[PDB]
């Protein structure tokens, strides 16, 4: 039960595999992403999935890890959000099971990542500066 | 709410530069924000010092001690420092910093104040 | 000491259940594949392994979608006709009498009245052939319909055939499907795969019977939204088909008549031959056989020791109370009152006849003001067919008595739609995920 | 015949030219990609217009080339797509040409270079992570 | 229009190397652009001494110079320079800097010709 | 008060008040409605 190696190229096949495990299957998701009584319906539906990945963009360029699928940043993991170690989370746990897990503290995260990035740029700005 | 706590050696020798520092906690050091520095003197008024802006970085200081005050900013630590040189008997005094803003809160506005509880520093060889 | 930072994951496996439009995936009808997306010859399945999902048919919105459409369709497809609209005109009707049998007695009408030409002031003098369901006493009769609202007549080439379709979500959606046997439409299903979309389903329309379906697996399925609840609808699956011979044998003549410029009715003109009743055949040893073994899959819960009752229906309507289906363009009413008649208690060649009727004005969903007029069929109709399920009812159920008796049901058209899409669920990705890990920007 | 410079400023001027002289005005052409019996048709002109775009962008950023106009990678060039020498090529011959002679090994380059990325991507976390 | 300017030392000892600049004014060197020195002896005729392409950066030089001059491009300065080895008193001349190139705009091409001034170098020891 | 120019007299003046000005009105006749099948589900109502 130990010593096992599992690889997945399907579109959600590591969906049931541990984090670690999945986190190197981003790309093959990252592609499906964008691609009378009938015509309006797929005009809508072309519609509405533009829309959708246009606002994911936006939301990741803002954050400045632009053109990224990993990417770390500067704002610490406050304690108050999780409390299990790094063993316990990326080899015991699931994407699903975490994101049930930490969806209530979603926004704040955002926020924080938001103002940091101003603040950087800002401060690349001034260093530029002279 | 924005606080501030001062810091800096409670003893100075005549003619040394006395240095200390003002941390900012709950916001940004540079954000469009003045920070000033204020002191009081035993049994006597207040005298306000200096100021600083974080964002464009201008600094203005009273005619009184211009040529040897010196107010600077630090972002990544977060926190302003100010330098005293030619420290005499008559600097004794308890040092302060401050800043006041107007909070805009889109409908509401509110103005803000806040003072450090203020470092007690001696001059004296 | 731990030091960790946020990280952020684009293309997370993560998922949330959502409500979307679907569209066409399909290889003259009313259920138009011409407007419909092609579908690849080769569909793509991606089963998942360790991952359990929860399902509920009772709570589908696929269903509603799917029953907008085929109204919908349905609706589009009537649009240019004929409008029969001088028709509501006095008629004056005798009995047919000729080569007809004791059943058929008194079933149609040899009615005449006066019509329009394709000159605005000339008449004529027409005659045809009416059933008796559709015409009402005012020597003197009327069409049923005109005192509520004119309506047209289904143009002759666009053909009723059920036709397969495939219901293909939008890109940032996926299709789960639920692979586990033995499960009855609620709770968690642990073996799931991702479909690029369903396969093909007929929009076959009947009541009391379930025709053309699909079979269970490995055995007969019960399913009902609360059993404990007699006023729920109780769906049986069956897992082998039981076949039925339907048949009109009256050879049927259609003549036209030109009733304005580019505008013609189609009448029945005469019998050639013999008068006699359409029916259908339903063998006897396998209709034995698959209620021994609904019975056998209700005494679980129901208990072991009950006596099981099979009846008659209630009453109400004539689409309600029969079973209801359309074979070759006409419309069958059926009386299956030699089935649903038996008695159980816990411890060859011949066949069963259904006699029963035909129609011409149809209401076909559960509306009022408008019809559909089909023309007559010319010459004898016959069709075979599957079935595959029933739609049962509890009546009663009261603890004063220790029998249960279950009597057909039907008239609501959205439980055929849901023995067809109970296996399957829509979901949308959320790419997006934070986690803690140790690097730093 | 030799020495004699040209410049082009059109939309598709330089189609006619070599590769190289021709790779010298990307811009121009990057500029126009974007931009009741006849309303519908120019909605539907407008959506299919952003879809392509679209696309065009994801598959540019999925390989780490976003936000550059010549990006060049680190996936070696097989031998067995093409034989020619960089003389022949960027002095010898035209852009449709080589997309007619290179048509055939597309896919095979585009899955190669997502790999790499994501490769890269990973190994630039590990580093970060110390 | 592109504007071509020489510049250099007016005087060389004989067996040195004299080194000539020519800036670009209106266009960019690292264009498609043909850049060409040229020299014209005192009372004789003119004589093409090479060239090098601002883009691919491949340089054709006259044969009887072959082995002693060397043309190089600076795109970030935005100028060519040119290098004479084992320079004698026979290379005393006015040296050019020219350009000719075809101009596609739209619908309407031309042709453009652009030379410089010239500077005057003298080799004697 | 407002117009567009106040000088001309083909341009009509818009007046606001500051307080509302109630009005009452009425019909006191006792109407009956009758409905009449003029065709195939198709009524007109008329006064009866
Ligand atoms: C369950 O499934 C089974 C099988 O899967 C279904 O049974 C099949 O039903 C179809 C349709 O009734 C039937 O196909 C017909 O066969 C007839 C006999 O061969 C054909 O005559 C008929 O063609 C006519 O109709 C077409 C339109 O549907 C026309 O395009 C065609 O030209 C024919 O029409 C001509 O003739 C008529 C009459 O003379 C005339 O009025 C027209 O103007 C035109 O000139 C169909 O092809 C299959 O044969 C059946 N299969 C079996 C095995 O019997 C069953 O119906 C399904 N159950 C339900 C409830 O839907
Ligand atoms: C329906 O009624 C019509 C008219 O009464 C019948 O047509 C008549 O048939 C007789 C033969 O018995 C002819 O002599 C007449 O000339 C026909 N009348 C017309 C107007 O053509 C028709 O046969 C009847 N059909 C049935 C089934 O009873
Ligand atoms: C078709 O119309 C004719 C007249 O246009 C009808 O014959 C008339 O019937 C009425 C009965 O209400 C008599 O009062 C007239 O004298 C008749 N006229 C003639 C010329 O015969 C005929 O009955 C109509 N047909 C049907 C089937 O109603
Ligand atoms: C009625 O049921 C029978 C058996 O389930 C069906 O016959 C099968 O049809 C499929 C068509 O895809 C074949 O692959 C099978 O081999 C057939 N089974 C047998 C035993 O022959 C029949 O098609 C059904 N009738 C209808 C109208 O669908
Ligand atoms: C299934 O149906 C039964 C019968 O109605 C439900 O039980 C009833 O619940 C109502 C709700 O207050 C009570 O008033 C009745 O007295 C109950 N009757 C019996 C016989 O228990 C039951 O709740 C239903 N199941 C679900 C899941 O809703
Ligand atoms: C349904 O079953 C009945 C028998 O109960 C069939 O009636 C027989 O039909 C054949 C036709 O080939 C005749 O030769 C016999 O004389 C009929 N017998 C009786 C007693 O009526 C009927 O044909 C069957 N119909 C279908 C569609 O299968
Ligand atoms: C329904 O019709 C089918 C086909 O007409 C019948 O199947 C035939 O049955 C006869 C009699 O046993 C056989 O000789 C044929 O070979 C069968 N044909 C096929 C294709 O299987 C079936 O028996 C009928 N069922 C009923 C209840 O009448
Ligand atoms: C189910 O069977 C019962 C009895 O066998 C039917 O009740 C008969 O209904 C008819 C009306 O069509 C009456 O004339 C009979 O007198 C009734 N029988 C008795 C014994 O009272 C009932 O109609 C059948 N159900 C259907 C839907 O036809
Ligand atoms: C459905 O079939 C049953 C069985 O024949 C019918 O019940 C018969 O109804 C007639 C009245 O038309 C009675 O005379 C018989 O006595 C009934 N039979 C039995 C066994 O009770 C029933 O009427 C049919 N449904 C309809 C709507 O007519
Ligand atoms: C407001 O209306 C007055 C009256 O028409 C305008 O003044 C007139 O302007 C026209 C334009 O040439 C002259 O012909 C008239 O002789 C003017 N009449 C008077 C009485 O002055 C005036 O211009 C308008 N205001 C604006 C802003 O257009
Ligand atoms: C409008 O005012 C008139 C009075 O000028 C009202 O007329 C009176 O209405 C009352 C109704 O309660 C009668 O009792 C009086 O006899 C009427 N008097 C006269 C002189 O007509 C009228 O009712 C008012 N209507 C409204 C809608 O306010
Ligand atoms: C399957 O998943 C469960 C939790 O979802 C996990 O505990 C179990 O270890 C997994 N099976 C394997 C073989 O990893
Ligand atoms: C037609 O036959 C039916 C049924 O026998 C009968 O009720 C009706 O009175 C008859 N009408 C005639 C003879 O006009
Ligand atoms: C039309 O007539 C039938 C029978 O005479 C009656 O049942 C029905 O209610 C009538 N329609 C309306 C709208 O009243
Ligand atoms: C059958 O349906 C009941 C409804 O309450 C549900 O609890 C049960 O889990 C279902 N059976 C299976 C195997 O899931
Ligand atoms: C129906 O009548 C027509 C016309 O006589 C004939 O050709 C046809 O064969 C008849 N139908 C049958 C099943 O015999
Ligand atoms: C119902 O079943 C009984 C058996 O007790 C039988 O006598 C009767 O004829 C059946 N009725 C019909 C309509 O088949
Ligand atoms: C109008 O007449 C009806 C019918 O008599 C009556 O019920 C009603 O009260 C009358 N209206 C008034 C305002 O009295």
């Amino acid at each position: 039960a130990v010593g096992i190696g599992a690889v997945f190229l399907g579109f959600l096949g590591a969906a049931g595999s541990t984090m670690g495990a999945a986190s190197m299957t981003l790309t093959v998701q990252a592609r499906n992403l964008l691609s009378t009584v009938w015509g309006i319906k797929q005009l809508q539906a072309r519609v509405l999935a533009v829309e959708r990945y246009l606002r994911d963009q936006q939301l990741l360029g803002i954050w400045g890890c632009s053109g990224k699928l990993i990417c770390c940043t500067n704002v610490p993991w406050n304690s108050s959000w999780s409390n299990r170690n790094l063993s316990e989370i990326w080899d015991n746990m699931t994407w699903l099971q975490w994101d049930k897990e930490i969806s209530n503290y979603t926004q704040i995260i955002y926020g924080l990542l938001e103002e940091s990035q101003n603040q950087q740029e800002k401060n690349e700005q001034d260093l530029l500066a002279l | 709410q924005v606080w501030l706590r001062e810091s800096g050696p409670g003893l100075v020798k005549s003619s040394e530069t006395l240095s200390l520092t003002c941390a900012v906690s709950g916001a940004s050091v540079g954000g469009n924000y003045y920070w000033n520095w204020i002191r009081q003197f035993p049994g006597k008024g207040l005298e306000w010092m200096g100021n600083v802006h974080g964002g464009s970085g201008n600094t203005e200081y009273n005619p009184s001690l211009k040529g040897r005050l010196t107010i600077s900013r630090d972002t990544s630590r977060g926190h302003f420092l100010l330098h005293l040189d030619s420290v005499t008997a008559a600097d004794t005094a308890v040092y302060y910093c401050s800043t006041q803003y107007w909070r805009h809160t889109g409908y509401d506005s509110s103005f803000f104040d806040s003072w450090g509880q203020g470092a007690l520093v001696t001059v004296s060889s | 000491a731990e030091n960790l930072w946020v990280t952020v994951y684009y293309g997370v496996p993560v998922w949330k259940d959502a409500e979307t439009t679907l569209f066409c995936a399909s290889d003259h009808n009313v259920w138009a594949t011409h407007a419909c997306v092609p579908t690849d010859p080769n569909p793509q399945e991606i089963h998942l392994e360790n991952v359990t999902e929860e399902f509920n048919m009772w709570k589908n919105n696929m269903v509603e979608q799917m029953h907008t459409d085929i109204i919908s369709l349905w609706d589009q497809s009537l649009k240019p006709c004929v409008k029969l609209t001088p028709l509501c005109v006095t008629l004056q009707c005798t009995n047919v009498t000729n080569n007809i049998t004791d059943d058929m007695r008194g079933e149609l009408k040899n009615c005449s009245f006066n019509m329009t030409t394709e000159l605005r002031d000339k008449k004529q003098k027409v005659y045809s052939l009416f059933y008796r369901l559709d015409v009402v006493q005012i020597k003197e009769y009327r069409l049923i319909n005109c005192n509520t609202s004119a309506c047209t007549q289904a143009c002759p080439k666009v053909s009723f055939e059920p036709i397969p379709i495939h219901y293909c979500a939008p890109a940032g959606f996926a299709i789960l499907k639920c692979k586990d046997k033995k499960f009855n439409g609620t709770g968690p299903c642990p073996s799931v795969s991702t479909v690029q979309c369903t396969h093909g389903i007929k929009p076959v329309v009947s009541t009391q019977l379930l025709l053309n379906g699909s079979l269970a697996e490995e055995e007969v399925m019960i399913r009902s939204e609360n059993i404990t609840n007699n006023a729920k609808n109780i769906l049986v699956q069956f897992n082998t088909p039981v076949q039925i011979n339907c048949t009109r044998p009256n050879n049927n003549t259609r003549k036209s008549i030109r009733i304005g410029p580019g505008q013609a009715f189609y009448a029945t003109g005469d019998i050639i031959g013999d008068i006699r009743q359409a029916h259908c055949n339903v063998s006897k040893a396998t209709w034995n056989e698959t209620l021994g073994k609904v019975v056998k899959q209700l005494r679980k819960h129901f208990g072991n020791n009950t006596i099981i009752r099979f009846a008659n229906s209630s009453g109400g309507d004539l689409e309600v109370t029969t079973h209801s289906f359309n074979c070759g363009g006409e419309f069958f009413y059926c009386n299956t009152s030699g089935l649903f008649n038996s008695t159980w208690i816990s411890n060859s060649n011949d066949s069963i006849t259904l006699p029963c009727r035909i129609k011409q004005i149809i209401n076909m969903w559960q509306r009022i003001g408008q019809c559909m007029y089909a023309p007559p069929i010319q010459g004898v109709i016959r069709c075979v067919s599957n079935i595959t399920g029933l739609i049962l009812t509890r009546d009663g159920g009261s603890t004063n008595s220790t029998t249960e008796t279950f009597r057909p049901g039907g008239g609501d058209m959205r439980d055929n739609w849901r023995s067809e899409l109970y296996k399957y669920k829509v979901v949308k990705i959320e790419p997006l995920g934070v986690a803690p890990t140790r690097c730093k920007r």
